[PDB]
């Protein structure tokens, strides 16, 4: 390695990326970290981890999970905004086909949420109501089916994804790197998007050589990370499939449900 | 969904 025009251009890529990712998502992973690990004195959020203590919370706030589903897919309209504005900063993303662009943002988002979405998690389960409360992985994992299996995947990736111990400038280039996906089902004119791609994964490798000297092969562990993600998205789209053609009453308490809503 | 294309759409504006 040396510090050159080309390594000197990537860094600047990478701050760039940074910038944009910083006005463009208001909850950042430090953020989410600082409340999980007890440091916010402003934010102390109040903890559902069985039954009595659900509905001693209630202040704090078709199919059931049909509902569920389209309640979280609403909430996170916010998300994909924010996602679409910071895809326009990626140096070449605005000058490919329109068609492209809403091709790789609409597979993309939901690849993204997950990612932050475990910026939210810890072992013990995931901050919601906007960091106001903190839900219990056991409790979600105890309700009663389908529903107590929805989220475990997801905490068993988060795990996963957090022992990387990525920061916010790690995540800024991953989450581009994600978005200029050449695989996506669709796609009109693939070599322009795998030449933004090219220099995505340039400046991610390099962010992760100067940011992590004690880990190895980072960049290939989080580039399977991405396997991961996309595996949580198609058992989602699978289980919607199957809930479309079964038809089970499905009883969820109505406290629970807003808390599932606020989930992905 | 279209719902999904129509929010990136408007947002791209
Ligand atoms: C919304 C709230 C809660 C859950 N959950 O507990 O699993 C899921 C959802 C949701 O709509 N998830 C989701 C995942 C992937 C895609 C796609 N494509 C759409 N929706
Ligand atoms: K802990």
């Amino acid at each position: 390695g040396q510090l050159n025009p080309e390594s000197a251009d990537l860094r600047a890529l990478a701050k760039h990326l940074y910038d944009s990712y910083i006005k463009s998502f208001p909850l950042t992973k430090a953020k989410a970290r600082a409340i999980l690990t007890g440091k916010t004195t402003d934010k102390s959020p109040f903890v559902i981890y069985d039954m009595n203590s659900l509905m001693m919370g209630e202040d704090k706030i078709k199919e059931v999970a049909i509902r569920i589903f389209q309640g979280c897919q609403f909430r996170s309209v916010e998300a994909v905004q924010e996602i679409t504005e910071y895809a326009k900063s990626i140096p070449g993303f605005v000058n490919l086909d329109l068609n492209d662009q809403v091709t790789l943002l609409k597979y993309g988002v939901h690849e993204i949420i997950y990612t932050m979405l475990a910026s939210l998690m810890n072992k013990d389960g995931v901050l919601i109501s906007e960091g106001q409360g903190f839900m219990t992985r056991e409790f979600l994992k105890s309700l009663r089916k389908p529903f107590g299996d929805f989220m475990e995947p997801k905490f068993e990736f988060a795990v996963k994804f957090n022992a990387l111990e990525l920061d916010d400038s790690d995540l800024a280039i991953f989450i581009a790197v994600i978005i200029l996906s050449g695989d996506r089902p669709g796609l009109l004119n693939v070599k322009p998007i795998e030449d933004i791609q090219d220099n995505l994964l340039q400046a991610l490798e390099l962010q992760l050589k100067l940011n992590h000297p004690e880990s190895s092969q980072l960049f290939a562990k989080l580039l399977q990370k991405m396997t991961d993600l996309r595996q949580i998205v198609t058992e989602h789209v699978q289980l919607l499939q199957v809930i479309k053609k079964t038809e089970t009453d499905m009883s969820l308490h109505p406290l629970l449900q807003e808390i599932y809503k606020d989930l992905y | 969904n279209l719902g999904l294309e129509d929010i990136i759409r408007k947002a791209l504006m």
